């Protein structure tokens, strides 16, 4: 049925840039907040970025990462710069289909989750 | 009273955050609805 | 499309009921806030 | 403590009126939505009326009950007219202290509940 499919992960060197893509293919998603979460080794899923009335960013990625959307294509993107080894994680695309209030940085408030794409940043 | 003031101000900020997202959610749905009604 | 139309309208109605309540809650708190600031 | 104290219940004849008062004595009830639920003998708690940006009424009381509020006295009122025996119940004052959205007709979305006042309406046919 409805799904979110991430692509663009892989192995990268420290200092590089990378762009993740997430195609939403269930229904229209232009009315939904969309965002990214990540899970690093031995850590919980953590908020990275969200897009709704505006863009929101976790402090750990502010000024290096940008979230954007192509509404016509039903897609959301995570543009990553100045990558560090601590950015290594599985990166998950998320969406909020609720007409009720939901907190942009709470993983449990997104009801649609992609399967995730692995990003690995090796040390210099 | 000072703590009452602080908690009141936090509640007001929490309501502003809800209004910001809900107004965006409504505007996005009104735009989609306008497109759909024109199509229909 | 007809189902999309109906759900968009139901969602917009739910958002309008939330906005009505949240805005009243905010206004009431702003009123209290001004009174508290005057007391202080 | 904090209290919601209902008063004004009692025994009346079918067709009479009653005014329920709910004196809120916690603090700061002016920022809260307030309302009334009722529980009839052996039935569940039922929504009656609520007041926030506007008044809301259960269909069974529209045109007979009016909810109003006086912030200065920290009170909410339920004016009940054209009372029927089917209105006999324990009536509970409710308040919603949350700054998040709460559904006006859902008993579990009100976090403050009064102890309740009994309203008994005798039928127009008396033995």
């Amino acid at each position: 049925q409805v799904q979110l499919q991430e692509s663009g992960g892989g192995l990268v060197q420290a200092g590089d840039s990378l762009r993740l893509s997430c195609a939403a293919s269930g229904r229209t998603f232009s009315t939904y907040p969309m965002g990214w979460f990540r899970q690093a080794p031995g850590k919980e899923r953590e908020f990275v970025a969200a897009s709704s009335s505006r863009a929101y960013y976790a402090d750990s990625v502010k000024g290096r990462f940008t979230i954007s959307r192509n509404n016509a294509k039903n897609t959301v993107y995570l543009q990553m710069n100045s990558l560090k080894p601590e950015d290594t994680a599985v990166y998950y695309c998320v969406a909020d289909s609720s007409p009720y209030y939901r907190r942009y940085d709470a993983a449990q408030d997104y009801d649609y989750w992609g399967q995730g794409t692995q990003v690995t940043v090796s040390s210099g | 009273l000072e703590e009452e003031l602080k908690q009141l101000e936090e509640e007001l900020q929490a309501i502003e955050e809800q209004l910001a997202q809900l107004q965006w959610k409504a505007q996005a749905r009104k735009e989609k609805l306008a497109q759909l009604k024109e199509k229909l």
